[PDB]
């Protein structure tokens, strides 16, 4: 849009004040427009980036997401499967848990998942309990010995 | 680049009158020295040294639509400028070398033209020129010739000259500095604090034996022709009344008896005892503000002092 | 946060409170003022303000701030003093009422390495650090565009002689100029608080707390602790030295700030604080305000 | 990696509220931005203070019957008419919320020279040199419909034989 | 390089130049930020890390890097993962991770997930109660008392 | 935002105070915009 | 025994803290170091006292779509911007503890002239003449990564037929 | 190339104030002759010949960021320089025509720019300029015009002029030479031995009838306006007191009786018998130091002589 008034008057008058005023109004509108554009890019704007602008690194394998999707579609359209039985492929597919690391047995997978969740929630509860204890101590601190 | 002139009874500016100007150049003040050479001594005594005159020069040209009109325009210039009447000149500058801005050649957003056939680069309100500084100059004209270059363009070379005192008289008193009523007339050339009511803005004190003054003017206000004007409510009765001052001389008022509530208007080299009927026989000495701190010292705690003055520059 | 009043100081000498520092393990305030000439007073007072005693450092410079270290119940004061108008010495000593001057009673610390330019110090006991403010000469300043620079270093290194200049940082002029002189410093938690003031009302005095690690500006607020908004006793308020009040127990750090108020030949030194949920309360409740009666 | 054919010239007379006028059949073209270094050298150093520019733009053309524009250029030269002109490069459109606009260089001045020449059984060409008032301004410009349709300039599309069409 | 929010208090050329440089810097910094965002949005390669971007299925939230690694792991397992005795695998998976053989795999999975959900909801209720008690002790305003 | 678009028309320190306050707001705003942008670029989760 | 292609030009705007910018597609090039002999000759001898130099460097280029640098040069000429430029000869590296650095001739000044030209169905080239403030300085300089990768400039590596690749 | 000015109450230098200078050129001293032509004799008598004035010239220009500011800057110049107040000018030079040094174009080691838009060639502390000599000049200003070349560059042509005596007054006395306390103010233009306390540095003698003095100044200190000031503890009682001197006249003090321990302050053409109440009726003759050896001869072995003076140059 119209640029700011870089050069001001060299005498204090209504003109100098109006110059600073107009410059500040233009700055407010510029900042609001930029913040709106940023929120629109961050939340509402569709087809913002075209895939290739994204990183994807795993096991020291860096590559773009738009290339890795093509690689996966290729591997899938080249994947071969046999009618091993009445659910063998199905169970073999279920043997993973959301992060790769194919388990040797579905039972091992379920045990590992349940164990991870138990350890996580139990560690959470321990953190809760020690935080509550710390807060009660800090609040009701009555330690006349120190 | 307009060369404003405030005459006794009117205000004029040239570019309003179709008179562009090329520039304004302001000489410094012609220092007249007064040396005396001793007969056989490798060195000459300074009797004195003194500012005299600040010769201004302003070449201005003008374009018109037809050759005849030149005459009219020229006469206007003379009738508008060449005035023995001491005028007050104010200089103007621009803040930028303005260009034409981007437009669109789509049978729209065409360009403007001034009353004179020129391209109006001044699109917005904030384009046109400004009183570059809050001062003036007491000025008179000297002889001009008018060479006519081709067409309707003719040049002139105004040679203005200072009238009374070779200084940059600051417009507006020091009380307009005190009471922030009048707007304009205060440029950043004067290093003025914003703390209105604070120190170095105030020239209105109360109930003090001694106080402080910041004369923002580089040039010294020792000359009486300057509008240095003091007025004091004396606060306490007395028979004699001395007040001292730095960058100036001592002042007495002896031999006349006063009263507390009586006020003195102390004009330059002049003393109104009570506003009229001047009693100025007592110690004819005029005060002198040089620059910055001008500390005064009364002797019996005047209930009021306040003084307006004009800032002068070199 | 907004500062909170604690106390006023009652030194029996008329001058500005060039800085102050309270001690945690003793509840005693050492306040430094600069007397006419290069000599300077430091008054040891109670928390409420009552006068215990004082010491006069002769030729001790302005004494803008001094570092107070505790080495196993032994109070060392690191200070800046010059002798015989030779040059600035950074010197250790112990508190003693009366008078002192550089000589046998005061021992320098590694003189050969930083007695080439004006230097002062503060002490942070939590990290056991000795933050050295070190001024510049005019010629170096011409290129640096700055007046002073702050070095971090460790007190054990200073003791056993080894020098380390980790976390050195210049200060731009605008934070130490004539209208914004230094007037106080204190380090805490990788953050250097720099409190400046113009000794003039409506020239907003405030602090400019920034970071020393990465050489940035963290924050910059305004301060009007002189009293009621733009109406302070006398005609001027002046900012003064900082202090970070820790505690041996309940390690709740608070930031104490000195202000100096009132007309020309009569001063009022007050201590405000930004606290950490109880620090200021305990500080003022150590001992009561003096009253004419019980 | 840029064919000059791409660049396009637009003209207009300042105090005229109409759309621009392309300049057809210009063979050569040039745009010189000279400078005069207002430099003042100390006796113990050197310095540059300012610069007075003398920009200008030169062009040729070929005087086809259809357009009378060259006559307008000539009238400008002899009558000292102010003319605003901009080269608007095609095939370089706007970036952000700008697609029909095109990169440009807009400048105003007076035509300080114009001169034609012609030989036997030869097309009659001419050469004009145009000043530039001060600094020029750059900025994405849109073209007028007229210039757009001219830009296409397709030639003798397929007709048919034996009287179907001329 | 940065603004000057410490303006001179004398109204001189210093002050005016500070204000002018300030506005010039604001304009420059803003147009730089705009161009930077545009470069980010259009041409910046590897603008975002893959862990960031969210892939929302039904009632499910996850990144794209995790999801892609999971797809690749699925492919790898289905291809080079040994298989066989699936019926025995299922009938053995019927047992839970404490030593109790359920009747069916779906019932086992349901019991396990319900146990986890109940434990988490109990923890969450305890957390909410603890937080509410802390608020009522901290920001207490009860002019009844 | 929150800027004072009605400045004091009088040659007093309130003018420079509100000007400095406006500039402090502008500085903080630009800084947090840059920080938010960097966060969104290479630190934010579910950007 | 030295092909010009080897020599490389780097530019930068002075008050800009960024890495230099190569100048692509310059056909010609020249670097003149004139001198003015401040000589005073006695009536019974002769003497030279000093010399006022008038160094400068000229170059052409070809205005490819990709880079907007020529626009920067032009903005300089018209706006009198100070630029620091150095020719850094490739294939002449450092001798002692210097391998990535390359011989160079560093100098700064203002672009005192810039002028393009373009003909029908022809690439649009230009010519710039750049002053030199005082004496230049020579010194082994390192290149920025960008310039290094550009220097390679391999062309249309082996692709494949029948749809494997474009 | 800074043109330092020490005024009565302050110190100023132009390049601090954004004011570069092109050069400084210092004329010699205008020799006013006094010849008399005999009527019919092929030769004219020299009545006298005498130095008068050392006119300095300094053209200085200035660049700013915008066209308006020119005005302010110009006014500053006038308010900063054009002072009838006799000032003390000190010249400055550079030691080298400095260039920009080698750097590295690797997005690092970029170049600096001054407050004015120029390239800072002064990388190190030891780059900037120096007081080329330990002397000054008593100086006053004469008229200037200000042609504005393009842009923000404007030139000025200062024309300074000597005030009292056309000489290169050396700053600092001869006692600062004696006591090596003050540092600076001693340039190699003065051929001064390092042997402080040795001969040709000492102006503090004891118990001598006759002694030796090396006046390092080429110009002669016969003029009283120079700060030649002697003070002597007479050593021995007497009724009369003569002392002779070479490159000068004989001096007597007859008709007044003195005492040994009494001291005489012998200022230029002036005699304090005991520091006040000047008894200067006796043989009004002033002493004159020309250059190099100025041997004095007292008559009764004064217990102390010491005298400070100022060195003057042509
Ligand atoms: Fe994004």
């Amino acid at each position: 849009d119209n640029k700011l008034i870089t050069d001001l008057s060299r005498v204090f008058d209504y003109r100098y004040v109006d110059e600073n005023e107009y410059n500040f109004k233009l700055i407010s509108d510029m900042l609001t427009d930029f913040n709106f554009s940023l929120e629109y890019h961050r939340n509402k704007e569709v087809f913002a980036h075209n895939g290739e602008q994204i990183k994807y690194e795993h096991l020291n394998v860096t590559s773009s997401v738009s290339d890795f999707l093509t690689y996966l579609n290729g591997r899938f359209s080249n994947m071969v499967l046999g009618h091993n039985g009445d659910g063998i492929n199905e169970v073999k597919d279920a043997r993973v848990d959301n992060t790769g690391y194919d388990h040797k047995t579905l039972q091992d997978r379920l045990y590992h998942d349940y164990s991870t969740l138990d350890a996580f929630t139990k560690k959470v509860e321990k953190a809760v309990d020690e935080n509550y204890k710390e807060y009660r101590a800090t609040e009701y601190r009555f330690e006349p010995k120190e | 680049d307009i060369e404003l002139t405030k005459k006794d009874g009117t205000v004029i500016k040239l570019s309003e009158y179709g008179f562009i100007v090329n520039d304004i150049v302001i000489d410094s003040m012609q220092i007249n020295t007064k040396y005396q050479d001793k007969e056989n001594m490798n060195g000459r005594i300074l009797m004195g040294s003194n500012y005299i005159s600040r010769d201004i020069v302003v070449p201005c040209f003008c374009k018109v639509k037809n050759r005849s009109d030149i005459a009219y325009m020229r006469d206007m210039l003379y009738s508008l400028t060449t005035d023995i009447e001491p005028m007050y000149l104010r200089e103007i500058r621009r803040k930028e070398e303005l260009n034409y801005r981007f437009t669109q050649p789509t049978s729209d957003d065409y360009v403007k033209l001034d009353k004179n056939n020129f391209p109006d680069y001044e699109y917005s309100r904030h384009d046109q020129q400004i009183y570059v500084n809050g001062k003036q100059y007491k000025v008179i004209f000297n002889g001009v010739i008018n060479p006519k270059q081709k067409g309707n363009k003719v040049s002139f070379e105004l040679k203005f000259e200072t009238t009374e005192l070779p200084y940059g008289e600051s417009i507006g008193t020091s009380l307009e500095l005190e009471e922030n009523k009048k707007v304009g007339l205060w440029s950043f050339d004067f290093n003025i604090d914003w703390h209105a009511g604070g120190d170095k803005r105030k020239y209105t004190f109360e109930n003090l034996s001694k106080g402080t003054v910041y004369y923002h003017g580089s040039a010294p206000n020792d000359q009486f022709n300057m509008y240095k004007k003091i007025t004091i409510i004396l606060g306490e009765d007395t028979e004699s009344f001395v007040w001292n001052l730095t960058h100036a001389e001592i002042m007495k008022i002896e031999g006349i008896k006063l009263k507390a509530g009586d006020r003195i208007v102390y004009d330059s080299f002049r003393v109104y005892k009570n506003g009229v009927e001047i009693s100025t026989e007592t110690n004819i000495s005029q005060p002198k503000f040089k620059y910055g701190a001008n500390k005064f010292e009364f002797n019996q705690t005047v209930q009021k002092v306040q003084f307006d003055l004009k800032f002068y520059y070199k | 946060q907004e500062p909170e009043f604690i106390t006023d100081l009652s030194p029996y000498t008329n001058a500005v409170m060039q800085s102050f520092w309270v001690d945690p393990r003793t509840k005693i305030i050492y306040m430094t003022q600069a007397r006419p000439g290069n000599h300077y007073m430091l008054s040891r007072l109670k928390p409420n303000g009552q006068f215990i005693d004082r010491l006069l450092v002769k030729n001790g410079g302005h004494g803008t701030h001094n570092a107070y270290r505790y080495i196993g119940n032994e109070l060392w004061i690191y200070s800046a003093v010059l002798d015989a108008n030779e040059n600035n010495k950074f010197v250790r000593f112990q508190y003693r009422t009366g008078e002192i001057t550089y000589g046998n009673e005061m021992q320098d610390v590694m003189p050969n390495i930083f007695n080439d330019r004006y230097t002062s110090a503060i002490y942070n006991p939590i990290e056991n650090l000795m933050i050295f403010r070190r001024e510049y000469k005019a010629s170096e300043r011409q290129l640096k565009n700055s007046l002073n620079f702050v070095e971090v270093r460790s007190a054990d290194d200073i003791d056993k002689g080894i020098d380390k200049v980790l976390y050195q940082m210049d200060i731009p002029m605008e934070y130490t100029s004539d209208t914004q002189p230094m007037q106080g410093i204190t380090y805490d938690a990788g953050i250097l608080y720099w409190y400046t003031g113009d000794s003039k009302p409506a020239n907003p005095n405030y602090l400019q707390g920034f970071d020393i690690k990465t050489k940035e500006l963290l924050f910059k607020r305004r301060i009007d602790i002189g009293g009621v908004n733009n109406n302070f006793k006398g005609d001027f308020q002046e900012a003064e030295g900082l202090d970070m009040y820790y505690d041996l127990e309940t390690g709740r750090k608070a930031l104490l700030i000195g202000v100096t108020i009132g007309p020309g030949n009569n001063r009022h030194h007050s201590i405000y604080s930004i606290g950490q949920r109880g620090v200021n309360q305990f500080l003022k409740n150590i001992a009561p305000q003096v009253s004419m009666t019980d | 990696m840029k064919n000059s054919n791409d660049r396009i010239i637009l003209f207009r007379k300042a105090g005229e509220k109409v759309d621009a006028t392309k300049m057809l059949f210009l063979t050569e073209y040039g745009l010189s931005h000279e400078a005069d270094t207002d430099t003042e050298d100390t006796m113990d150093g050197s310095y540059n203070t300012g610069g007075s520019v003398e920009s200008t733009m030169s062009g040729t053309a070929k005087m086809f019957y259809g357009d009378d524009f060259a006559d307008e250029i000539e009238d400008a030269v002899v009558d000292r008419v102010l003319y605003e002109a901009w080269e608007v490069e095609s095939r370089i459109p706007g970036k952000n919320g700008d697609s029909a606009k095109f990169k440009a260089k807009y400048f105003q001045g007076f035509h300080n020279k114009f001169e034609l020449k012609a030989e036997a059984n030869g097309i009659d060409e001419y050469e004009y040199e145009y000043g530039v008032n001060g600094r020029f301004q750059r900025g994405f410009a849109t073209l007028p419909e007229a210039v757009t349709k001219k830009l296409k300039a397709t030639g003798y599309r397929f007709h048919d034989t034996t009287k179907e069409d001329a």
